[PDB]
Formats: C-alpha cells, structure tokens, sequence
C-alpha cells in the first residue's frame, strides 16, 4: 500500500547518510509476505514508483534528509544541472537497492512494449533520464518551438511565469516529444515549400531534428554500454571496455516510437531534391538510426524462449520484412552503406 | 554595529539590480544582471592561489531578506527568476 511505499522512499533518505538503519527495515521487509507471483510484483510496484519519483520533480523520499533530492527551484534557470544532479540520484537509488537488496521483484505489457523484467524499468528510466540531458543540452528555438507545441497538446501550462514549458514530467514521458517534434517538422515541412529545387533552407531544418532523434538515440545506446551486470555485457564492468557489446539500447520496440522512425525514414523524398553532400548527410544519419531499431529488434528476439515459438517465429518475419523494406529504400542509396547496414542486422544476406 | 553594515551591504546590492533593468525579449528571461554579474567577477581576486580561504567567501550577500527590499521596489516579480538561477551558480563559483 501507499504506507510501504512512503516507508522505503523513507529508508533511502537514510541510505545516503548510513546504512544500518535502513538494513533493519528491510530486515523488517521480511515481514513481507513472500508469495513470487504478485506480493514480490507489489514491492516491484513500490521500487518502480521510486524510479518515476527521482526522474519527476523534487522526488518524495526528499525532506527528512536534504540530499541531492532538495526541491531546487522551479523559478531556475538552473534546469541542466538540476537534471544531471537527479541521474546522480538516480544512481545513488541503484546502489542503495543493490546493497539493500532489493534481488528479486519483477514489466509485463506497457504501451505494446513486452519486457522480461522491472530492472529493465529501471533501465528504461535510466535512458530516458540520459535522452533529456541530452535534448536539454540542445537547447534551440526551432526545438523549443517543437516542444511548446507538443505540451500544448497534451495538456494546458500553468502561466505562472515557468515556462520552459515544464521539463520534469516530459522526462517520465519524453517519448512523447520525439512523436510530436516529428509533427512539427511535418507542419514545418508543408511550409517548407520543397517542391523542387528552390527550397534550401527548409530541407536544412528538416536535418537539424534528424541529428537530435539521432544523437538521442545515440545516447540510449551508450546508457545501454554503461551496464553493471557482470554476465550481462561485462565490457565496461571489471573487464576490458575496449570492446563494447551490442549497440543496441535493448529497447523493446515502441509501436509509436518506432512509427516516428518509419515516418522519418519515408522522409528520403528530400533525397530527390537536395545539393549532393547533404543527401549524404542525411543518409549516413538515417542509416545510423535505423541500426538502432534493427538492434532492438535482435535484443529482443534472442530474449524469447523454446515455448511460444510461434509468436517469435510471427516477429521474425515481421523484422524481417522491414529489412527488406529498409533495403529498397537504399537500392536507390548508396551501397558504400550496404556493407554497413548488412553487418548491423549481421545476416540480412537477400 | 552601531550604523548598520549590513543594511548598507543589501542596499546597494538591490539598487545594483535596479540599474540592471530586469526585462523580458520574446517572453524569455533578459539578464540585465550584468553590473551585478560583473561585480560578483570582480569579488574573487583569484585568492585559491593566495591561500584565502576563498572557497565559502561569498556568505556576504544576503538572499532571503533581499526579496524583502525587492518587494519595497515593487521588483520581484521581474527580477526573481534570474535572482536565484545566477545565485545557483554563485555556489558553484565559491
């Protein structure tokens, strides 16, 4: 319940000042009640709304301890560091789960997305905690014109000065503002007047939010590189980081965030018109973003077990025939990529 | 303590925030805080390397009995965006 949940959030505000405390109430969180199934998925509950506490506002494990969780200003201009300052606290929270322990509990179905486990929610928040500093760090008036615009949408902004519009809950859900500022590049587009030849400036826009998707997938990625398990990827752990594993995100396949990359892709109709270094350009970016999505993909795949191969067996053909939909597209491109895209998705022989 | 030091100390700290101008461009924030930006540049004589416990050595400048003369100016409502987000990175500089 909402008491057990408010009595953890309680023993990591100790967790950052000593330990032994915090070690006898969760030795006192053996008077739990043990059945796997779903009492060990109502601590999961409790764990994962912690993590949408420290990626939201001022997290409220805050007040008793005034950490790095402190309610820093929202009158701030301060917004970066205050959002580098909660992947800190966010880091502080994995490891004082780590200790504690914290071993068990475990994503099901969330917005056509199937995960294996609620660590790979933690995860998830994780890479989704290093796509807003990096969009926060690209901070430009056609993005923040793309972003005013989507909040809108969603929903009404306090007009009480605070006008970033608001970031700390569009960081919890900053999917939601790459399926928006691809909407608004569409809207941008129409008034593009790409026509023919005389656009220039316009299909210049069009690659500037190209780049931020991209290099926020980029960014996913290398969060996914930086991993602390000593089986999952042990490059970057107490082995050699020489070497990365798989450079894939392990992102589960978002049916609307994948949707937006299919609609950027389709965005090769500027290819058609446009000076010879700059469809080039364009095309080593949306290579190097659709070898992010055949990543997801293959993470994914090798996840599924014997039994129910028949809905493994369904979404191989499905990935399959969108390799096959990503090369037509580059058969017209140039195959100086193809050596490339076909180690990526390392078969894709056809 | 007898003819207030530190009254004087936020008086001229509050008329070196009218002078700045606190206005907005485009509905975005304008720092005018550039006298007051420029004088906190010229506190720290670099005195890290002087042996000065300068690390801590800005505690001089009040902030929440600033608001109060801020108030009295009629000033707060145009200044204390940027009051507080240049005083973030005047605890990094000290």
């Amino acid at each position: 319940k909402t008491k057990h949940l408010k009595a953890a959030f309680l023993r990591y505000c100790r967790k950052d000042i000593l330990g032994a405390q915090s070690m006898v109430d969760s030795l006192f969180s053996d008077s739990d009640m043990e059945p796997d199934d779903e009492l060990d998925l109502a601590v999961n509950q409790i764990s994962v709304d912690l993590i949408d506490d420290y990626p939201a506002s001022d997290p409220r494990w805050a007040e008793s301890v005034p950490e790095e969780a402190a309610g820093f200003s929202n009158t701030s201009l301060i917004l970066l560091h205050q959002l580098e300052d909660k992947m800190k606290a966010h880091s502080f929270f994995v490891d004082f789960l780590h200790q504690v322990g914290l071993f068990s509990r475990l994503t099901c179905q969330t917005k056509g997305m199937l995960v294996a486990t609620r660590l790979l929610l933690s995860e998830h928040a994780e890479k989704l905690s290093a796509a807003i500093v990096l969009k926060n760090h690209h901070a430009k008036l056609p993005v923040l014109v793309n972003s005013a615009i989507q909040l809108a949408l969603d929903k009404r902004m306090c007009t009480v000065p605070q006008n970033l519009t608001a970031a700390d809950v569009y960081f919890r859900e900053v999917s939601q503002m790459e399926i928006i500022f691809e909407c608004l590049v569409d809207k941008e587009e129409a008034d593009l007047e790409s026509t023919s030849i005389d656009s220039v400036e316009w299909a210049n826009i069009v690659v500037n939010v190209n780049t931020i998707l991209k290099d926020m997938l980029h960014v996913a990625c290398q969060y996914r590189q930086s991993k602390n398990s000593l089986y999952k990827n042990e490059s970057g752990i107490q082995e050699p980081e020489h070497v990365p594993w798989t450079a894939s995100s392990g992102t589960a396949g978002i049916r609307s965030v994948v949707t937006r990359q299919h609609g950027i892709i389709l965005k090769v109709y500027p290819q058609a018109d446009s000076g010879l270094r700059t469809i080039l350009i364009e095309q080593l970016a949306a290579l190097l973003n659709y070898l992010l999505d055949d990543y997801v993909t293959q993470l994914k795949s090798i996840d599924k077990l014997a039994n129910e191969e028949r809905y493994n067996i369904l979404e191989m053909e499905y990935a399959q025939k969108r390799s096959e939909l990503l090369s037509p597209l580059l058969i017209l491109g140039q195959y100086a990529w193809a050596s490339n895209l076909a180690e990526k998705y390392c078969d894709f022989d056809i | 303590s007898e003819v207030d030091v530190e009254e004087l100390k936020l008086e001229i700290l509050c008329k070196a925030i009218k002078r700045d101008e606190w206005s907005a461009t485009d509905g975005k924030d304008d720092p005018i805080e550039a006298t007051k930006d420029s004088i906190f540049v010229k506190v720290l004589q670099n005195l890290l390397n002087k042996g000065i416990e300068l690390k801590g050595y800005l505690p001089k400048a009040e902030t929440l009995l600033q608001s109060e003369e801020l108030n009295s100016l009629k000033t707060n409502s145009y200044f204390e965006f940027s009051l507080k987000a240049n005083y973030e990175c005047y605890m990094k500089m000290q």
